[PDB]
């Protein structure tokens, strides 16, 4: 539920910000974002990106926080 | 439009052709 | 550790925070007509 | 211990009744009943015992004070089981729609061009425009609500969540001024606003023991551990 | 001597209920002799599980009360007296007999088990002494549960 | 034993679903899947994929669960 | 076969040529 909220909100934020390529869709973008949460991602490709400096920062915010607090927080719960 | 040389792409760039946005300054640099 | 401590607290933490949520709403709810006797049903023996 | 003593320090002797906080009188062979005065709920203009308990933070001995009963524990259940729980969900649901709208306009915003001119013609130009106005209007309420919080108590982490709400609403306002200014860069600010609001939304779950624990833990990671490591 | 409370709280409570609640042989004795109904069910919210209200359930009938509060002598006097012997197999509103109520009153603490356990014993010894034909432990509460099966349904180990 | 069961079942499910490329073999597909369990993978390539929308979902199911419950569950056991 | 425009590739696509399956709708979009 929590990851879904964080992921969903972040995906919505991305969808508005730059359609770019493969981020045009919410179903695809969410898949793109989930891949990031799992910890497999390709980072700062940028190319064809608007507010990329703005955007790279957004990716740093979302990816870092998600790996850092949700996954560890769930994982901490798991032991 | 295209943010020619010294053009800042925080948003709306769309950096011109010979230019490329480098994700620190957000200005457009080429060459 | 923060997760563990939060877990040990969280029956309690969950309790205190709620009260704060209730209080703020009560203050901002226009102080509209609302309750304003307490007793607790009890049964322990002790007998 | 003393707080509990002062509220519940029931007295029985001639002249006892005027002094006492709690009277309990209902026992069956098993069974017992306790009655509480209760003054703390009564205190208002002064911060009061109840008010202090509601407000008090970062002391670190709090778990105990909140726990205090019958009234503090008893009073809350009476306040909320009867009506409060219903009120909060309506607030949460109302907030959620505001979020769907803020994202929807942002999701479907027209590239243009920057800001105006906007045609505002037909359903396509009509639905989005309503959303944009609605989202800004949604933004004002947070700003107005926040100012009172700053205004009611100017002096001085906690409260962590209210503080975030003010930041996001302001961010939207910055975007709106930009939109009137009409600079393209204004989006980026809005984009922060859309995501921040969504992250904020997760707060409403609070007051739920499973859920309340998670939000608290997240707040803890960010005030302390993340902040320290960063 | 048999008038009862009618408010939702103490509903059906009689003077005899109170005498027992107060652990007062003398007043139990007196009330029974002036004809207190020994089968009167105190069934108001004060005699069921806490809202919390609370509290507290034993259910209902004087015998059940007298046992659940660990008051052997009065259990005996209820069942053995000249004036009205208690019906040892009566069921409360929920179908519970004194054996059911005892199971309900257990809370898995060592001294709890100990007292319930032997008051239970005591009831059976009295059943077999006074009314030998009665298979007490076979009697089902509303939900179809023997005392044993209730015990196990509610983790009263 | 448990990972082998989960991995084996998932591999069998994949082998039927779309032979595609490099998923045609069970020995290779298992290797492809084990790589995913180790946490090194390339995600949502899709290309030449049937039921990819169906398939991406399957990958999300298997990869997420495997990283999420088996690895952590074994790792939780390890401390 | 090939799922022309507006053709859904949940299974059996096999999206035509100019079309490409985008993994949300599962329909085939081109251009």
């Amino acid at each position: 539920f929590v990851y879904l909220v964080f992921l969903f909100g972040f995906s919505t934020a991305v969808v508005t910000l730059i359609e770019d390529g493969k981020y045009n869709s919410l179903y695809s973008t969410c898949l793109e974002l989930f891949k990031f949460t799992i910890g497999m991602g390709d980072l700062e490709f940028t190319e064809n990106y608007d507010f990329k400096a703005v955007f790279i920062i957004l990716l740093l915010a979302y990816v870092i926080l998600t790996y850092i607090l949700l996954l560890n927080m769930l994982i901490a719960l798991m032991g | 439009e295209c943010r020619k040389m010294f053009g800042g792409c925080s948003v709306d760039s769309d950096c011109c052709a010979h230019l490329g946005c480098k994700p620190t300054l957000k200005y457009c640099a080429w060459d | 550790e923060t997760v563990n401590k939060i877990a040990q607290e969280s029956k309690n933490i969950w309790k205190l925070q709620r009260a704060i949520t209730i209080l703020d709403t009560e203050k901002s709810f226009l102080k509209c007509m609302r309750k304003a006797x307490x007793x607790x049903x009890x049964x322990x023996x002790x007998x | 211990g003393v707080l509990a003593y002062i509220l519940q320090r029931e007295i029985h002797e001639p002249e006892c009744r005027h002094l006492s906080r709690k009277f309990t009188e209902w026992a069956y062979g098993p069974v017992h009943s306790s009655l509480y005065d209760l003054s703390c709920i009564d205190t208002c203009e002064k911060n009061s015992v109840l008010e202090v308990i509601a407000y008090s933070s970062s002391e670190t001995p709090n778990r105990h004070d909140m726990l205090l009963v019958e009234p503090l524990n008893r009073l809350l259940q009476d306040k909320w089981d009867r009506f409060v729980k219903r009120i909060f969900y309506f607030n949460f649901f109302v907030y959620c729609l505001y979020m769907i709208i803020f994202t929807a306009a942002a999701y479907y915003r027209p590239v243009e061009g920057l800001p105006p001119y906007k045609l505002k013609n037909t359903v396509g130009d009509y639905f989005r425009v309503t959303g944009e106005i609605l989202s800004v209007s949604g933004g004002v309420y947070f700003f107005f609500r926040g100012i009172q919080y700053f205004l009611q108590r100017r002096p001085s982490v906690d409260s962590y969540s209210e503080i975030l709400f003010f930041v996001q609403s302001l961010f939207m306002l910055v975007s709106v001024v930009l939109y009137f200014s009409q600079r393209k860069e204004y989006v980026a600010s809005m984009v922060f606003s859309l995501a921040m609001g969504w992250t904020n939304m997760l707060y409403y779950t609070r007051g739920f023991q499973q859920m309340g624990i998670y939000a608290v833990m997240i707040e803890k990671m960010i005030l302390r551990d993340l902040c320290r490591f960063m | 001597v048999n008038a009862s409370y009618t408010d939702s709280y103490y509903k059906g409570q009689t003077a005899l209920h109170i005498a027992i609640e107060r652990r007062n042989m003398t007043l139990v004795t007196l009330l029974v002799e002036n004809g207190a109904d020994v089968q009167a069910a105190a069934n108001g919210d004060f005699f069921k599980k806490t809202k919390g209200r609370p509290g507290f359930y034993f259910g209902e009938l004087p015998l059940s009360l007298a046992a659940c509060t660990n008051q052997l002598a009065i259990v005996k006097f209820l069942l053995q007296n000249s004036w009205q012997p208690a019906d040892i197999s009566a069921r409360d509103s929920v179908g519970n007999t004194v054996l059911h109520a005892l199971v309900e009153v257990a809370d898995n603490t060592v001294d709890n088990t100990k007292f319930v356990t032997s008051m239970y014993n005591e009831i059976l010894i009295l059943g077999a002494k006074l009314h030998p034909t009665l298979k007490l432990e076979e009697i089902t509460n509303r939900k179809g549960l023997t005392p044993l099966a209730l015990a196990a349904s509610s983790g009263k180990i």
